[PDB]
């Protein structure tokens, strides 16, 4: 299960990444 | 539709994502 | 006395490689 | 002769200027100061002062200058290319504090 | 033919969206299945010493080489 | 052999000075037309 | 080794230590959003 | 929020390089960095806390960070037994937390701030050009790393001990009192040769000189701080430098790249600042430990002398064989066993203790070899073991990190040297200095 | 100006002379002098040293009965180590040759040198006005160098496992080294073969690309270019091109060097031996296995027990 | 109090995680930051004393 | 006889080179 | 070893006098 767990944590991260910049592109946020 | 460029292309890349379906998934073989 | 004829042939090629640095031909 | 200076010389010692143009410009410095000029005697100097004209005394102790000297300008562009070594104000401050 | 307009087409995209796992899938099964292994004869990891055979083969053999082969194999 | 020591050490101290000076004589790079 | 404490949070320090690699990353598609001027 | 390329000049690939005029964005670049690094500490310290078993010694599951902490002497028992494993835990998750802190910091710099801090707040603006200001920073760093030794000084005089391997019975927690603060001595290192037998600053035996050294260098460091900070560069000094921030970076560099080098030789080799017990034997110990537990084991069975012993070019006499190019090892466990002419045989005749036999056999089996492919024993090894020592790890990694950042020096140095002289951007086309030289025949 | 220190600066740092001499060149030239003169001198004739340090003296000199692919400078005696080993040092001139202090003192000066040959490569390059950065791409073989006669022996322990100055030491040393350590397999040496390669395929191409556009044009070599295979923009301007040209050897040999140096301390490459075991346990050979055998062939054949 | 160090623990997970996503949204984006600076101060100051709690929580087991 | 030998090459190279130079300098 | 000492010989003597020869007539 402990695998289950880490592979959703790295989802999570992978997602956090390019979150940020894909929300501020929809905005008109300075990139 | 038709053109030497569509041939090549699809000629080169159907064999590359069958072999790599084939080594992924030979990867996960029990030894 | 094949050592002398090895040495010969070093220092012919240094004397080549002199000749070469100091004395060249200018250009046309 | 300042004219006649070569335009991108880069010098054997990487001087980057001829020799005689230190000397020649506070020579002219010193004539124009001599002519009643203190206003572009001291943009001579500074000129001088980029140029690489690193000596430092005689500048400060020359009396043949000392009329331009008195110009509070000269003062300031002789500090700030001739920096004091040692802070004396703000290390007698810090004690005092 | 730009590739843009053809990336950006929506035809191209539900074919290759529909073709490409088609053919994922395909290989998968073509491995998994075993077929693999008997249409290009690479033993399985437990036939590789047959019972007569306990030692690599070897062929010996250029004319009369196919049962020679087929004693080696199996 | 002391001698061969003191003169090695001699010619390799005169170089090294000799380079050291040579760097230190060099004016600060500069640019005129700026 | 880590305290029963904290024992079921293995699985995310297990990952933590990578996280720097992605930094430089997260920067490259960055420059992507921004067409790369 | 970048600049466009027109405006500044420089591509993408090379964006970092419009903040050298800007103060706030590159202020708020260094705080992230610097976050960035505790973080990687903090997640390292945790993520090895976690994959650790205190029954092992560390050095056979690729350890690096907690050989810090234990040569602290922090949780660590006589003969490098593990006691607690709290205080690597904490210090992991403080430097964790402290990482995000300057994160945030350095976030809210670089972001939303002052892009240049000259115009608002004097104290903290500055200019490449300007001297007195880049000296003042100077000195309030040199006064911060002076703080920094005087608190390992602390630590290690007061507030608990430091490791000692030289300890009597095996190395354990001890308590400096008496560091030696002669001069002579402490000099001596950085006049020592660097070749073989001296070994320059990596020759340090004994705790007493670290903590000399420490003080010594932490009072140079406030002393030389305080004085820059109300000083100003020398007449010369202002005509053999280059005064803009891409000389800073250079020097920076070089001597960045040096100690690096120097701290790979003295993970290589030093064995005092780290303990055999943690970070493991190093090639000489191994190769001396072969030796000694091959001659007790020849001892013992069979009950100078031809069995695996002879004599040194310079007369002592030392371990035979191959071994004999490490006729220079010195180790807490074969120390006691050396007389003053090398190795008397009444010692390992007599004088032999079992704590010292198990160490060999530990460390003679556990030598430093291995491959990248994280296979221990020599690259021709039939079978697989998993081994490779954290010492090849350190040496390689900070060796190559050492060279790529001297490359760096003489990349920067030279690009700042050509942009001070003016003719960084190219040949101006018009006025060569080539042209104005005479034909060379 | 006339001070002996004035002229002598003048003649040191002018342009003037043949070859440009320089500051660097101060301690350039003397140490590779002293390093070519000790280096012809022992070739020509010296006496066998005793590499291995058991009383078994190799012959190297060409005086001593061997060919020109066959001498060679024997590198210092084993039983030195690392110790500094100059003459001064040494019981008698006899004994100094014996154990093989010629090389120390070769290997000393010559790296000095190659150092201030870069240094004076950069002095120039700031003399002339030509943009500084030539000594980044020399900084390659100098590293190699370095990294070949330096580190190795220093992670080694010992200044005989240096490459020695010969042709057919050299071959020995290339293949001891792949005995004890995987050269072949370490993706370093991968790089800098790749590198290698890669360099004389981009010589061999620009030469003929260049050399065919010159008639009397460069966009016709690009056509070319990018009609002979499918990358039609590629190296469109002449900066980038020759920047990637001097890019790629230079990485290449980097990578090698660096990878070198980290087998000095015994960081060997990959080891794919019994990576594939058929079922309940049995071996199956591989290439890597074939390669395995002739290296324990080597390793066990270099190692002179007695 | 093991259970107590779990709750507080993965909350403190939760609101890193939306700190991390917020931070920069609110100040990259124009005029995000100067007329919302209440929220984020709540924000990490919330941040602050629950590590605390969570420290001390641990300190008592 | 290696003296002899080497005695008559250096006669033939050195001088019969030397004069060889000067002739390709002149012209 | 003779035939080994004429051919090296021979093969540094015609050729580099061949075209010392040429240059001479060049120049
Ligand atoms: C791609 C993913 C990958 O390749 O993942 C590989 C590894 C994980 O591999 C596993 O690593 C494990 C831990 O190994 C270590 O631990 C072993 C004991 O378990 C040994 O004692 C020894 O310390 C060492 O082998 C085991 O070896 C496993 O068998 C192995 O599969 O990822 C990691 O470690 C992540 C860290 C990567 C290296 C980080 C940079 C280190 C810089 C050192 C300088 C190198 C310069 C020279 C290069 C040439
Ligand atoms: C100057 C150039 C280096 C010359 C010296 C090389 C060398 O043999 O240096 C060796 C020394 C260490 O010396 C060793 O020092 C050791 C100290 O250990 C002894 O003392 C220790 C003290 O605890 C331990 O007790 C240990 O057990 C005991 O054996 C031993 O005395 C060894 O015999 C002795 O060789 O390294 C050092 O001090 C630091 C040297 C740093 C430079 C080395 C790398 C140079 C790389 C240049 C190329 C880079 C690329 C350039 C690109 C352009
Ligand atoms: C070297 C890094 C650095 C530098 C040069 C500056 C400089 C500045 N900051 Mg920034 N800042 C930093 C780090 C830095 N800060 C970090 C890490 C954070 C996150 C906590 C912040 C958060 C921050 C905010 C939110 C604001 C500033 C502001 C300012 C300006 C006013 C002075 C100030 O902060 O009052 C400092 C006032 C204090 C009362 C603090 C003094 C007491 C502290 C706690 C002493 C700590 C020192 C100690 C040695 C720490 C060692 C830590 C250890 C790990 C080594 C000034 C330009 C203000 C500004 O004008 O915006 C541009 C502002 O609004 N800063
Ligand atoms: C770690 C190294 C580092 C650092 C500190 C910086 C920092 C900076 N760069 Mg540089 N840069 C880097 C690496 C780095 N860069 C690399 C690797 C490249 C090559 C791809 C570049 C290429 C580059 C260019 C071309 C330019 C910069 C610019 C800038 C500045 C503005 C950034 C910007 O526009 O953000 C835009 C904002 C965002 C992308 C959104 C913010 C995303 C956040 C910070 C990350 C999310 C995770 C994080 C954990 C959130 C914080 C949480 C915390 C509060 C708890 C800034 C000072 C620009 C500049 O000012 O030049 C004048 C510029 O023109 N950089
Ligand atoms: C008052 C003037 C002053 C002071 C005190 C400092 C102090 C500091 N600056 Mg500098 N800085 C200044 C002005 C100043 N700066 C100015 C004017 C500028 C230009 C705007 C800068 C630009 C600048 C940059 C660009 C950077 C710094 C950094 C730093 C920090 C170094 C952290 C580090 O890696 O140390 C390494 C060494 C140590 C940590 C050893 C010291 C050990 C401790 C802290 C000493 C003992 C005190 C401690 C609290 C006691 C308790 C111990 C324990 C119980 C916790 C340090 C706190 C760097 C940094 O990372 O800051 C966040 C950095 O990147 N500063
Ligand atoms: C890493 C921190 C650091 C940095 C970057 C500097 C940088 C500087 N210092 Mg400071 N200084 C520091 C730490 C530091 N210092 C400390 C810790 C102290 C206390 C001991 C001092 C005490 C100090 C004084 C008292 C003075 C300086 C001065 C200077 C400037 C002159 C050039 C120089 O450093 O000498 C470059 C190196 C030399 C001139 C060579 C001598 C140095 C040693 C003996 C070299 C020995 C080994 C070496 C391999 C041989 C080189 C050969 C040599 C002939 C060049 C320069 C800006 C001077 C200045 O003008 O500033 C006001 C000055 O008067 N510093
Ligand atoms: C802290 C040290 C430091 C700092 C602050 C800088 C800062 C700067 N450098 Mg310098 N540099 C350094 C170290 C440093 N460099 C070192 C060590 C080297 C040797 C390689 C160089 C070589 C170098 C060159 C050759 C150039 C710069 C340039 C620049 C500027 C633009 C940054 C850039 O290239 O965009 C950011 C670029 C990238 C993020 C691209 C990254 C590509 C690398 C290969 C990624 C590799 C990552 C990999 C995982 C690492 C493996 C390491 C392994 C071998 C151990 C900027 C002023 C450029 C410039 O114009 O200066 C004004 C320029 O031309 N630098
Ligand atoms: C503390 C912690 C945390 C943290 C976090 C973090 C810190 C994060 C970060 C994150 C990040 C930092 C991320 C990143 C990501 C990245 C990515 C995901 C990338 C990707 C990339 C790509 C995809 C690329 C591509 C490309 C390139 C390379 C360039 C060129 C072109 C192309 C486009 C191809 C959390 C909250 C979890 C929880 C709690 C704990
Ligand atoms: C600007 C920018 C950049 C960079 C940046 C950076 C570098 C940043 C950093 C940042 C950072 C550096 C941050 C940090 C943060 C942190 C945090 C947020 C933390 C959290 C924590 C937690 C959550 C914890 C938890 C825990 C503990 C305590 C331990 C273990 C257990 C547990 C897990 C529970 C770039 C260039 C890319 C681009 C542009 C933008
Ligand atoms: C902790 C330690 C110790 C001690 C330490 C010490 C005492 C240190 C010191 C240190 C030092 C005391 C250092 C110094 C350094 C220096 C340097 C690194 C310098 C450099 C310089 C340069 C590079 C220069 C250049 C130049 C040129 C060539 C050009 C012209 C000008 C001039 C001259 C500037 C002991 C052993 C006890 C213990 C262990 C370790
Ligand atoms: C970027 C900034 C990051 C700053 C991070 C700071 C990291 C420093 C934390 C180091 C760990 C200190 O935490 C630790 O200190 C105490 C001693 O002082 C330890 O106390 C213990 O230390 C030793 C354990 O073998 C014993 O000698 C002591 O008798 C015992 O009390 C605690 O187990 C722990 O609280
Ligand atoms: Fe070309």
């Amino acid at each position: 299960i402990e695998l289950a767990l880490t592979l959703v944590s790295l989802v999570l991260v992978v997602s956090a990444g390019p979150l940020v910049v894909v929300l501020l592109s929809a905005r008109g946020g300075n990139l | 539709i038709f053109t030497v460029r569509w041939l090549a292309i699809h000629g080169i890349a159907v064999p590359t994502i069958f072999f790599l379906g084939a080594i992924t998934a030979m990867q996960f073989i029990q030894r | 006395m094949e050592a002398l004829v090895y040495t010969f042939l070093l220092v012919g090629t240094l004397g080549i490689i002199f000749f070469s640095i100091f004395f060249r031909d200018p250009p046309r | 002769i300042i004219a006649m200076e070569p335009r991108n010389f880069v010098g054997d010692n990487f001087s980057r200027n001829t020799p005689i143009y230190k000397v020649t410009q506070y020579n002219i410095a010193c004539c124009y100061s001599m002519l009643d000029q203190v206003e572009e005697a001291i943009k001579s100097l500074d000129a001088a002062m980029l140029s690489g004209f690193d000596n430092y005394d005689q500048i400060r102790r020359d009396k043949n200058l000392s009329k331009a000297r008195a110009n509070p300008k000269f003062q300031a562009v002789l500090d700030k290319y001739d920096e004091p070594v040692v802070n004396w104000n703000a290390v007698k401050a810090t004690f005092g504090a | 033919r730009p590739f843009s307009d053809i990336l950006t087409s929506i035809r191209y995209w539900v074919i290759h969206s529909i073709t490409v796992p088609a053919l994922f899938i395909a290989g998968w099964l073509f491995v998994s299945t075993g077929l693999a292994y008997d249409v290009f004869g690479t033993p399985r990891p437990n036939e590789y010493f047959t019972e007569d055979r306990q030692e690599a083969p070897l062929i010996t053999d250029r004319f009369n080489a196919l049962e020679q082969v087929k004693k080696l194999s199996g | 052999m002391l001698t061969l020591k003191i003169f090695v050490y001699t010619v390799v101290t005169f170089f090294v000075c000799l380079f050291i000076f040579g760097f230190l004589s060099n004016d600060p790079a500069r640019n005129p037309g700026k | 080794k880590l305290p029963e404490a904290y024992a079921p949070f293995a699985p995310i320090v297990d990952v933590l230590p990578v996280i720097p690699v992605f930094f430089i990353l997260l920067a490259f598609v960055w420059q992507a959003a921004v067409s790369f001027r | 929020g970048g600049r466009d390329q027109e405006t500044t000049g420089f591509a993408w690939w090379s964006g970092n390089a419009r903040l050298i005029n800007l103060s706030g964005k590159l202020l708020g670049a260094h705080v992230a960095h610097a976050g960035l690094i505790v973080f990687w500490a903090g997640a390292m310290n945790l993520f090895e806390v976690s994959h650790f078993v205190p029954e092992k010694p560390m050095y056979e599951q690729g350890l690096i960070l907690l050989p810090h902490i234990a040569t602290l002497g922090y949780g660590v028992g006589p003969g490098g037994e593990i006691i607690d494993t709290f205080p690597y835990f904490v210090s992991g998750v403080l430097h964790l937390i402290s990482s995000a802190v300057l994160g945030f910091g350095g976030v809210y710099h670089s972001l939303i701030g002052p892009e240049t801090l000259e115009e608002s707040y004097p104290f903290f603006g500055y200019v490449w050009k300007d001297k007195n200001k880049m000296t003042n920073i100077l000195g309030y760093h040199l006064i911060m790393l002076g703080l920094g030794a005087w608190l390992l000084v602390w630590k290690a005089m007061y507030f608990g001990g430091v490791y000692d391997t030289w300890a009597p019975g095996g190395g354990d927690v001890r308590v400096i009192t008496n560091p030696t603060t002669n001069a002579a001595v402490i000099f001596g290192y950085l006049v020592k040769s660097p070749f073989g037998g001296d070994g320059w600053i990596c020759s340090v035996d004994n705790m007493e000189d670290i903590i000399g050294g420490h003080i010594w260098i932490g009072t140079l460091e406030i002393l030389g701080g305080i004085w820059h900070i109300y000083t100003t560069p020398w007449p010369w000094a202002r005509r053999a430098f280059v005064w803009s921030g891409e000389a800073y970076l250079s020097y920076s560099l070089g001597a960045i790249g040096v100690m690096g080098f120097i701290a790979c030789c003295m993970s290589w080799f030093n064995n005092t600042a780290y303990p055999s017990e943690f970070y493991g034997p190093t090639g000489p110990e191994a190769s001396q430990s072969q030796a000694f537990t091959f001659l007790v084991r020849d001892q013992r069975l069979g009950a100078g002398l031809g069995k695996y012993l002879m004599r040194s070019p310079t007369g002592e006499i030392i371990f035979g064989g191959e071994t004999m190019r490490f006729w220079d090892f010195r180790g807490p466990w074969l120390e006691p066993l050396r007389g003053p002419n090398g190795l008397d045989l009444n010692k390992l005749k007599n004088d032999i203790q079992p704590w010292q036999e198990r160490r060999a056999a530990e460390y003679m089996t556990h030598a430093p070899l291995g491959s990248l492919n994280s296979v221990g024993g020599v690259a021709t090894e039939i079978n697989a073991v998993n081994f490779v020592s954290p010492r090849s790890w350190l040496a390689c990694s900070h060796f190559c990190l050492g060279f790529f950042f001297f490359i760096g020096h003489l990349w920067h140095a030279g690009r700042a040297r050509a942009a001070a002289a003016g003719f960084e951007k190219g040949i101006d086309r018009f006025d060569e200095p080539v042209l104005s030289m005479r034909p060379l025949d | 100006n006339s001070s002996l220190w004035a002229r002598f600066c003048e003649w040191i740092t002018s342009t003037e002379n043949r070859l440009y001499i320089g500051w660097f060149g101060v301690i350039m030239i003397p140490c590779l002098l002293t390093a070519t003169s000790v280096f012809i001198i022992a070739f020509i004739a010296a006496p066998p040293v005793d590499i291995d340090g058991i009383r078994e003296p190799v012959s190297g000199s060409l005086l001593y009965g061997n060919n020109i692919i066959t001498g060679a400078v024997i590198p210092t005696s084993n039983a030195i180590g690392l110790h500094f080993y100059p003459i001064w040092e040494a019981a008698s001139l006899d004994e100094w040759l014996y154990n093989g202090g010629p090389y120390q003192l070769i290997v000393c000066h010559f790296l000095l040198g190659v150092y201030c040959y870069m240094g004076r490569e950069w002095e120039l390059s700031f003399r002339l006005g030509m943009r500084p950065w030539i000594a980044v791409a020399y900084s390659a073989p100098v590293a190699a160098a370095s990294a070949v006669f330096l580190v190795y022996p220093i992670g080694q322990g010992s200044f005989s496992d240096g490459m020695p100055l010969g042709i057919s030491g050299t071959f020995n040393f290339m293949i001891v080294f792949q005995a004890e350590h995987n050269i072949l397999m370490h993706p370093f040496h991968m790089l800098g073969v790749a590198g290698v390669f890669g360099g004389s395929l981009f010589s061999a191409m620009h030469g003929s690309l260049v050399t065919s556009s010159l008639i009397r044009n460069i966009v016709a070599a690009h056509g070319y270019f990018g009609r002979l295979i499918f990358q039609y923009a590629s190296f469109n301007n002449s900066r980038s091109l020759h920047f990637f040209l001097a890019a790629w050897p230079v990485i290449g040999i980097w990578f090698t060097a660096l990878g070198l140096s980290t087998m000095a301390f015994n960081l060997n490459g990959f080891n794919f031996n019994q990576s594939v075991v058929d079922s309940q346990g049995r071996v199956l050979n591989t290439w890597a296995d074939i390669i395995n055998r002739a290296n324990l062939g080597m390793e066990v054949m270099h190692e002179r027990n007695a | 109090m093991t259970s107590i160090l779990q709750v507080a623990l993965l909350a403190l997970i939760f609101v890193s995680f939306a700190l991390v996503v917020g931070v920069p949204v609110v100040f990259a984006t124009p005029n995000g930051w100067t007329d919302n600076k209440g929220a984020v101060f709540s924000g990490l100051s919330l941040w602050l004393l629950l590590v605390f709690v969570v420290g001390i929580l641990n300190s008592f087991v | 006889n290696i003296y002899g030998l080497t005695a008559t090459a250096l006669f033939i190279i050195i001088p019969t080179s030397f004069l060889l130079i000067l002739y390709v300098k002149t012209a």
